[PDB]
């Protein structure tokens, strides 16, 4: 006599919140950015070649001072490389060789890479000594995680596959606040550039919104039918984009609370791995396991580039805090800076 | 007939029938491996970016096919004149130098290819199935540089030859002797047989024993490395039959009017362009066969 | 805690040959590179050798080339320095020093206690004309050395450092490559400069940090340290 | 180039040696994903064989070294960690099971990689367990064999 | 209880998230634009930049 009634209260409010929704939707983006001149046909050549690993990359960062980025793959070790130069930093071998994902800390002191093992560990690169040592093993998490992100030197958010986010403290090693309101598994963050606010792309096609201090899903966002693959976050800190497995990016807003644009193409039958915006908000660069990626551009869905240097699909991109260059880490155990 | 070249009893010979046959198939051999090279060099180069071991060797193989295939036009050009080389004394050298050279270089990136598929098959757990590129291009340097050890012989052993009224630029002669470049033509012939012939037997042998021949595409591997090996023995059969005939007129009596030695000499350099035909085949069955 | 313990020395006659090991106790040691800086008597710092990670690459002073020879054992943390033809200018204390090379990496951060020898008895130059500055404490004092050519490189660093030997005591690094701070000084020690002028400035003067600072480049072997310079309260 | 990214090199140069000792020694390993009912045997062919996160088995047979990742540790989705083992030599099955081959036979990342099935109580291979393991480590080593056949004349260019 | 909690704690999202603030489609799409504009010359994708400034070359 209770389970009827608070579903059909959940319905309504979910039609009242869609019908909310289309009462702003007079517009669309595409005949506002109709007028405004397109970039045009652009050229991103393969700069450097960074080889070394022998197996599938899975991840990779930059640091924040845009030089370092380091990158882990299927056989266990974490390369530290040195973009620009292409020479090594260093080379951390993990316990296990199942890790999903890396991190880079803001300061570049720590050095965060999680995987099948449940275990975010924490690196200490600037110690005495020189070798890295782990400094902690971040337990709790039921399920796999898929990525963990550095707030500052003392502050991580994980995303394990167990449908929930939690944000730890490094020297306790507990997590202080949950983030439990998805359904599916947890496939991607993006720390606002204020690192404030953060969306996850869940396995339920749907993205949420939190906050780092409370604790509660600001807001929701659905229009996928696939799980979410991919999150990255506007440069200016009110939208995201969702990379799913149908084959389409789909730019939201915060503030508007609703789609805002879609970036399809009949010629793609293939899902999203990754999908990285640009310095200035104007190139969504998407990278396809259809064995290249191609560059978008964030206001006329025009497919103005493509990046098809790469053996095997692409499975994580990135840019740098200055915008200079991309990098796209492949299954071919091959980093590309593309610039 | 008789000539002298260096304190050496040689029976050269300027006939016809030369200038009927060897230039219309140098000809079709020269416009269909231009083709051929070409696409394969394109689709290696530029259309493709993946270097494996295995395709370093054929890479190797093709750029040899391709400079023999470019070295073939100024063959046409000497056969054409009826044995008269009107281009100079370094280019003849050069030529000789470069024809031997690819010749060589194309029989030995064959065995080696035909090696690696050895080890892939029958020893599928060895260490030189799996090299790294560094150790790769080392064995094709090595490999070349060998190739221009044995041949540097060639390159500085003479120069154009004045006979009659015209001049001979060539290699190939028949002389009372058995200097170095015949034997070593015999070996360029018959090691890369024996290996061949034993690389494809066991690579049959062990495929149709560990109970592989009912798949598809492992049947249309067999027949080509099949008709890699009976090319291979076609293309080079006769040359050297010849070489081997001839060897034995020479021993036997010898040094004599000669004119024996022209009913089989004509046989000779026809089957020598039958060489060529390799080159053009190979970008047939070797590169041209990915479903 | 960071070591690096040596030994051997004491009296040599003229012409001999001795062997100074010097020991890293309970850390890496495959990875730093080595280096030996030899102090004359009441005189400067003045770099002698330098072996490499894996012994890839060893240099010597050009003044000590062909006499000595230096050499690491990894497994047992040790280095070695073996003299030969020992001159009588050859009478000095021996530092170890461990640098390891890598961007963001601060080079020459630990040193050695330093073990005495006694004996019976071009490149870039760098210079400090000032030799002693009284200062009393509180006050910000600047030290100066200039270089013979301009330290700077196409990367954009330039390659000068500054180390602080308190008296009875061994030097220690606090500015590396001109402009940045070693791991455990205190903030009010700074450095600046462009090219060939060099500048070190103090925000105020304590009493622990009393004595005698050098600097050394570091472009290219050999690497000229400078006279160095004392302040007192 | 100064003395400081000379040694930086050096280094680095150090670190890819490294690097390529432990790939040739790793190289040689091949790794087997173990999946099945759960209750059906799989944990006695497993100790069979032998004489948080997912069950790693090792073991020598003859100049090669195998690696057996069990899954049944984990009871997440199958289909969503799956893009991590895309790149296996072979599955070992040990017999919703129904649901789990027909789920498995057509994946899309997994239309390569051969599956080995075991009866205890892409080519696929059968074979009957018997008391003595030795001919069911044989059969496995065999298949892993005719799978590196596969790759290695794929490589080529020959498959 | 665990429908009872499950469908309490559901209320409570679809109920505070709502829509709370909100803005036009044309505002945002201004807004975009606007943020573009504004750094389209610090955008090195955007506009190729010389080789000279750039570091990475050959
Ligand atoms: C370029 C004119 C040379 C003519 C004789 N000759 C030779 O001296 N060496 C050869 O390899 C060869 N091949 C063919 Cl056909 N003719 C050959």
């Amino acid at each position: 006599s209770e389970l009827d009634q608070l579903r059909q209260e959940a319905e309504q409010l979910k039609n009242q919140i869609r019908d909310a929704r289309k009462a702003c939707a007079d517009a669309t983006l595409s005949q506002i950015t109709n007028n405004i001149d397109p970039v045009g046909r652009i050229q991103m050549r393969t700069r450097r070649t960074l080889r070394g690993h022998l197996a599938k990359i899975y991840a990779m960062h930059w640091g924040t001072d845009s030089r370092l980025l380091v990158s882990a793959s299927q056989d266990g070790k974490l390369i530290i490389w040195d973009s620009y130069t292409t020479n090594k930093v260093h080379a951390i071998p993990l316990r296990s060789s199942w890790v999903m994902t890396c991190a880079y800390a803001p300061s570049g002191n720590y050095v965060a890479c999680g995987g099948l093992d449940n275990i975010c560990s924490i690196y200490n690169l600037k110690t005495r000594e020189g070798n890295v040592r782990v400094s902690r093993e971040l337990a709790g998490h039921t399920g796999y995680l898929s990525c963990c992100r550095f707030l500052d030197d003392n502050q991580i958010v994980t995303s394990s596959g167990d449908t929930t986010c939690a944000l730890w403290d490094i020297e306790t090693g507990q997590q202080t606040t949950t983030f439990t309101g998805h359904t599916g598994d947890v496939m991607s963050l993006s720390l606002a550039p204020d690192t404030r606010l953060f969306v996850s792309g869940a396995c339920d096609a749907s993205a949420k919104l939190w906050d780092v201090r409370e604790g509660m899903c600001r807001q929701t966002f659905t229009g996928h039918e696939s799980d979410i693959n991919a999150i990255c976050f506007f440069p200016n800190g009110n939208a995201f984009a969702t990379g799913s497995d149908d084959a389409t990016c789909r730019l939201f807003d915060l503030r508007a609370d609703q789609e805002l644009m879609t970036y399809s193409h009949d010629n793609i039958i293939c899902g999203i791995t990754s999908v990285s915006f640009s310095k200035s908000g104007r190139l969504l660069l998407a990278g396809y396991d259809d064995f290249n990626c191609n560059v978008w551009d964030a206001l006329k869905a025009d497919r103005a580039g493509v990046l098809a240097g790469h053996d095997n699909r692409v499975s994580c991109l990135g840019v740098t805090d200055d915008g200079m260059a991309v990098a796209t880490g492949s299954w071919d155990s091959f980093l590309k800076i593309w610039n | 007939h008789f000539l002298e070249i260096d304190k050496k009893n040689c029976c050269v010979f300027r006939d016809d029938f030369i200038v009927k046959v060897l230039p219309p198939v140098l000809g079709l051999e020269f416009i269909f491996g231009l083709l051929g090279n070409g696409l394969a060099l394109w689709i290696f180069c530029f259309h493709l970016k993946s270097w494996k071991s295995s395709r370093i060797f054929l890479f190797n193989l093709a750029v040899a096919d391709f400079l023999l295939i470019i070295c073939l036009p100024f063959l046409m050009d000497n056969y054409v004149r009826r044995w008269d080389w009107k281009f100079g004394d370094i280019p003849c050298r050069l030529m000789l130098f470069m024809l031997a050279m690819n010749r060589q270089g194309s029989i030995i990136f064959l065995t080696v290819v035909a090696v690696d598929r050895y080890f892939r098959v029958v020893h599928p757990h060895h260490a030189l199935n799996k090299i790294s590129n560094r150790t790769a291009a080392i064995i094709s340097c090595l490999l070349w540089g060998i190739t221009i050890g044995l041949t540097v012989h060639l390159l500085k052993k003479k120069m154009p030859i004045q006979n009659g009224g015209a001049n001979l630029c060539s290699s190939f002669s028949i002389c009372h002797t058995f200097q170095w470049h015949e034997a070593m033509f015999l070996l360029e012939f018959f090691l890369p047989l024996g290996i061949i012939l034993f690389c494809s037997a066991r690579i049959i042998w062990s495929l149709r024993q560990r109970q592989m021949d009912r798949h598809a595409k492992i049947k249309r591997a067999i027949t080509f490395i099949m008709v890699v090996a009976i090319v291979f023995v076609i293309c080079f059969l006769p040359s050297v039959v010849v070489r081997i005939r001839i060897f034995w007129l020479l021993h036997t009596s010898g040094t004599q009017n000669c004119e024996v030695y022209r009913s089989v000499d004509l046989a000779f350099f026809i089957t020598l362009s039958f060489t060529y035909m390799n080159s053009m085949l190979d970008p047939v069955v070797y590169y041209f066969s990915s479903p | 805690d960071v070591q690096l313990v040596e030994s051997g020395g004491g009296l040599v006659q003229p012409g001999g040959s001795r062997k100074l090991s010097c020991s890293a106790s309970g850390f890496a040691f495959s990875s730093f590179g080595m280096h030996w800086v030899r102090q004359a008597p009441e005189k400067g710092l003045e770099w002698v050798a330098y072996i490499s990670s894996g012994s890839g690459t060893i240099y010597y002073a050009d003044t000590v080339k062909g006499r000595f020879t230096i050499s690491r054992d990894d497994p047992k943390n040790t280095l070695f320095l073996q003299m030969t033809s020992l001159r009588s200018e050859d009478t000095a204390m021996y530092y170890c020093v461990r640098s390891i090379y890598y961007y963001g990496s601060s080079p020459f951060d630990f040193w050695g206690q330093g073990t005495t020898l006694t004996v019976s008895s071009s490149d870039i130059v760098m210079t400090q004309a000032t030799s002693s500055v009284p200062v009393t404490p509180g006050e910000s004092v600047s030290i100066s050395c200039r270089s013979s050519k301009s330290l700077l490189h196409s990367n954009g660093n330039t390659y000068l450092y500054w180390f602080l030997q308190r008296p009875g005591q061994s030097p220690q690094l606090l500015i590396y490559r001109m402009s940045n701070l070693a791991s455990g000084v205190p903030d009010r020690f700074s450095g600046s400069g462009s090219g060939t002028a060099f500048t070190l400035t103090i925000s105020r003067l304590e009493a622990e940090d009393v004595g005698v600072y050098y600097c050394m480049q570091h472009l290219e072997y050999p690497l000229t340290f400078g006279a160095g310079t004392k302040l007192e309260l | 180039l100064s003395a400081e990214d000379k040694a930086a090199v050096e280094r680095s140069k150090m670190i890819d040696r490294n690097l390529r000792e432990d790939g040739e020694k790793a190289a040689r390993e091949v790794k087997l994903l173990l999946l099945g009912a759960g209750e059906s045997g799989k944990s006695t062919i497993v100790k069979q064989m032998k004489i948080t996160g997912i069950v790693e088995t090792h073991f020598t047979f003859k100049d090669l070294h195998f690696k057996m990742f069990d899954v049944g540790g984990q009871r997440s989705e199958r289909k969503k960690w799956i893009h991590c083992f895309e790149g296996v030599t072979a599955i070992i099955f040990c017999v919703e099971s129904m649901k789990l081959f027909d789920s498995i036979c057509n994946n899309k990342w997994f239309t390569d990689t051969s599956i080995i099935l075991f009866l205890n109580k892409k080519e696929i291979y059968t074979h009957f367990t018997c008391a003595t393991d030795t001919k069911n480590v044989q059969f496995v080593f065999d298949a892993v064999t005719d799978v590196i056949i596969k790759n290695n004349l794929k490589d080529c260019g020959l498959f | 209880t665990a429908s009872i909690a499950q469908a309490r704690k559901l209320v409570e999202q679809l109920k505070m998230e709502a829509n709370i603030d909100r803005i036009k489609v044309s505002k945002a799409a201004a807004d975009l634009m606007a943020y573009c504009e504004a750094h389209a010359k610090e955008d090195p994708l955007l506009t190729p930049v010389p080789a000279s400034e750039n570091p990475f070359r050959e």
